[PDB]
């Protein structure tokens, strides 16, 4: 392998070989909605997640989406923050057999029902309308909210750091 | 690290998920 300041998600799940932990679900949410949400503020065009190969962690923490007011265009907030919801929750169940499901802490597994609109503050949460209603939520998760911005980056520094090696040295 | 697993409950949002792909 050779040293570099990115793996996708993808890639980190591969050599994990198991899937993300809580916390990583957290902050990987927090980080990527932050990005999208500073993009579409300096007018680059919002398009989905695909896939886990899309979805890059960097030396620093930050987690961005790969490359392919403006309230209204041919993909909208919601759809974006859908299909981060759907690929967190196959980065959580990664690897497990069809016939098991993995036990999220309830408002973990609330976070993703309503990301990924899959929903049918105990019983239900108003509905997510924005990246800004994402990282709310997220903050929601720690004791003393003001400590996400630097929590989830330390979060995805360590998650970098760890993979990485596996990555540079791994045969 | 996955650890805590349970049985695939029909409605649940595994089920959910994997329908949307």
């Amino acid at each position: 392998g050779s040293s570099r300041d990115a793996l996708s998600l993808e890639e980190i799940l591969r050599l994990y070989n198991q899937p993300i932990n809580e916390e990583q679900a957290w902050a990987v949410c927090y980080q990527c909605c932050g990005s999208l949400r500073a993009a579409a503020r300096r007018r680059q065009p919002r398009h989905r997640v695909r896939s886990a190969a899309q979805i890059r962690v960097w030396r620093d923490g930050a987690v961005t989406l790969a490359p392919a007011k403006l309230g209204y265009s041919q993909c909208m907030e919601t759809e974006v923050i859908e299909s981060l919801g759907i690929i967190i929750y196959k980065a959580l169940d990664y690897g497990l057999k069809e016939n098991e499901e993995r036990e999220l802490s309830p408002p973990l597994e609330q976070l993703i029902d309503h990301m990924a609109n899959t929903v049918e503050e105990k019983r239900k949460i108003s509905a997510i309308r924005s990246y800004r209603d994402v990282m709310k939520l997220c903050a929601a998760h720690l004791p003393t909210e003001s400590d996400a911005p630097n929590h989830y980056q330390a979060v995805c520094r360590a998650l970098f750091a760890e993979t990485m090696e596996l990555h540079t040295f791994l045969t | 690290s996955l650890y805590k697993i349970k049985p695939r409950h029909d409605s649940g949002i595994k089920a959910k998920i994997s329908m949307k792909t």
